[PDB]
């Protein structure tokens, strides 16, 4: 448990977008694939978006396909997740995820309208 | 389980380490598309240094299983 910890969630009208930031400072935690996701409550946390080092090859669920882009820094160890056009659809806790990685409490995106 | 976290054991069969890999995917909640990327990415990377020497060093799930 190297626990990872999400920020970055909010509260936004339909259109608008947020960044979100996944970190762990002072602990050794990117893997070579790293992944974000989300759950909405008493749902399925489901599986977004994924990246991998290197290549920089990312995937991407069809339902956030064009709005959201995964990204990592590796200077800084963040990982982010922009979030663009957002729909009220999008509202849910995300989680971002290493292999091997404690799970996070998550970060809480609300879109209104 | 996330499939991020499905890695060989030290002396875990290649075969078995592979089944615990599907099993775990067929159960996440994704996309086949975002499935078959984590097929790709994951299956060699999380398999143990032993197995990972043999694949890296070539291909089809059936190739890699006989090269374990």
């Amino acid at each position: 448990q190297v626990q990872l910890v999400e920020s970055g969630g909010g509260l936004v009208q339909a259109g608008g977008s947020l960044r979100l930031s996944c970190a762990a400072s002072g602990s050794f935690f990117m893997s070579n694939v790293m992944a974000w996701y989300r759950q909405a409550p008493g749902k399925a946390r489901e599986l977004i978006a994924a990246i991998r080092g290197g290549d920089m090859s990312t995937v991407y669920d069809d339902s956030v396909k064009g709005r959201f882009t995964i990204t990592r820094d590796d200077d800084k160890n963040i990982l982010y997740l922009q979030m663009n056009d957002l729909k009220p659809e999008d509202t849910a806790m995300y989680y971002c995820k290493a292999s091997g990685s404690s799970w996070g409490q998550g970060t809480q995106v609300t879109v209104s309208s | 389980t996330s499939i991020l976290d499905i890695r060989q054991g030290p002396k875990e069969p290649f075969r078995d380490y592979v089944d615990r890999f599907y099993k775990t995917l067929r159960a996440e909640q994704a996309s086949q598309e975002v499935k078959n990327w984590m097929t790709e990415t994951l299956l060699v990377q999380n398999a143990n240094p032993d197995c990972k020497t043999i694949l890296k060093a070539l291909a089809t799930l059936e190739e890699m299983m006989t090269a374990c």
